């Protein structure tokens, strides 16, 4: 009835598609903008660095 | 959070790793902190659930125990060493706490590195926490409550 | 003057030159672990 | 033999680093345990006298002054055998 | 607990707080003798030491230096 040997099980998403849940990629995504922000604290002020 | 590799220097040549310096270290060492307080962070208290961590032959290890997750844990980190090495500490002396120690430590790492940030000295911060501890330990001494009135080991029985 | 000694060298002040330097990067590497406000270098 | 300026001179160097807040009962016990132990007047003061135990465990507080000798090593117990004893008297077997 | 730390001496019902908290299980506040949740005072002793201490050792560097093995 079956086509062949065995039949590996399809990923929903295709491969190599990142995802995940879980509140860890919200608190990533804020890092990532404090990570940004971090560059441009020094420069903030008449006293600032290019 | 660190990115942009701190530049190979041409003026201060050290045999082996390259040095780096700054704020940039006590930001990785707070996120060495955090790789293995989150993982003790969901296993705290009768609600906390634990993992599994296999040993690469078929056996694992389902753990409760924060010295023992954090032994199969081998942090390359030097950081994350002092906290592993404090759980196999904590647990043979007491055998109690071993996962609030350790997420009492990452809180404090926590806030002083954000209190570095605000400009004030370390020297000043762990003044700060000893002077304060000194009166945490002098007010335990205050709530303390001698089991007195009770019927036979029940004061055992539900401490346990 | 035009009598004066060129001396033919530069290379020794350079090398002396290149020599202060790697001696004040790895000295101020260890500056701000003086006194009551230093700070601890884990290696 | 003043205890005033030795040990003030002492926690001046501790500040400067770690453990200075536990130095104001380290400060003094590092005054007594040279002038009064290794040597007294000049010309020879040893710190190889000085035995500093290394050990894993406890806290900072644990560290106290002890009046005699310890010794790091410890007993076999293999065969029942007595792991104090009061007044007792220790001989050194350099043999086997 | 803030109303039971600032409260008279004189007043047993306040100065009760002082003794519960938080539960797991149901999700009301309720007495922790009736409970049963209770703690030795050892545990917490030599916890905040070591904690400390786990502080002061990462919270005092300032730079980090690596060699490489042989
Ligand atoms: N039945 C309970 N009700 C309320 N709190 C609890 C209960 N059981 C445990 N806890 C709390 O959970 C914390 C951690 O407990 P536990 O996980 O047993 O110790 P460890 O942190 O050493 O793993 C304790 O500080 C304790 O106050
Ligand atoms: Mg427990
Ligand atoms: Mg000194």
């Amino acid at each position: 009835m079956n086509f062949g040997s065995q039949t590996p099980t399809i990923v929903v998403l295709k491969e190599g598609t990142d995802a995940s849940q879980g509140k860890g990629q919200i608190i990533s995504n804020i890092n990532a903008c404090v990570a940004v922000q971090e560059a441009l604290k020094p420069t903030l002020g008449p006293l600032g660095s290019d | 959070m660190s990115q942009l590799f701190n530049n190979s220097r041409s003026d201060t040549l050290f045999l082996g790793g390259e040095k780096i310096s700054g704020d940039d270290i006590r930001n990785q060492n707070v996120l060495a902190t955090m790789a293995v307080a989150n993982v003790v962070k969901s296993s705290l208290g009768p609600v906390g659930l634990d993992k599994m961590l296999v040993d690469d032959i078929g056996d694992f290890t389902v753990t409760n125990d924060g010295a023992t997750i954090l032994s199969l844990l081998d942090v390359q980190h030097p950081a994350g060493k002092i906290l592993v090495e404090l759980a196999q500490q904590q647990d043979r002396e007491i055998g109690d706490g071993t996962t609030s120690v350790v997420i009492i430590a990452s809180e404090l790492l926590k806030r002083a590195n954000e209190l570095v940030k605000n400009k004030i000295h370390p020297t000043t911060i762990i003044t700060g926490f000893r002077v304060a501890l000194r009166e945490a330990i002098r007010f335990i001494n205050e709530v303390l409550s001698t089991s007195v009135d009770t019927l036979g080991k029940e004061t055992l029985i539900n401490i346990a | 003057p035009s009598n004066a000694t060129f001396k033919n060298k530069e290379k020794p002040q350079e090398v002396r030159k290149a020599n202060i330097i790697a001696a004040r990067s790895v000295a101020d590497a260890i500056r701000t672990s003086l006194g009551p406000k230093g700070m601890d270098k884990m290696i | 033999s003043d205890r005033e300026q030795l040990v003030r001179a002492a926690s001046t160097s501790l500040s400067s680093k770690i453990v200075s807040q536990y130095s104001s009962f380290l400060a003094p016990l590092a005054v007594d345990s040279v002038l009064k132990i290794s040597d007294e007047n000049s010309k020879n003061v040893d710190l190889n006298d000085i035995r500093l135990v290394k050990k894993v465990g406890g806290t900072i507080d644990d560290t106290e002054m002890i009046d005699g000798v310890v010794l790091t090593q410890t007993a076999i117990k293999s065969a029942g055998g007595p792991t104090r004893k009061e007044k007792a008297k220790i001989g050194l077997i350099q043999f086997q | 607990h803030a109303a039971s730390q600032m409260a008279k001496p004189e007043d047993v019902k306040r100065r009760s707080y002082r003794n519960y908290g938080l539960d797991l299980i149901r999700g009301k506040i309720v007495d922790e003798i009736h409970a049963g949740v209770l703690e030795p005072t050892i545990s917490k002793v030599k916890s905040l030491k070591s904690a400390l201490e786990a502080c002061v050792a990462i919270l005092r560097i300032d730079t980090m230096i690596t060699v490489d093995p042989e």
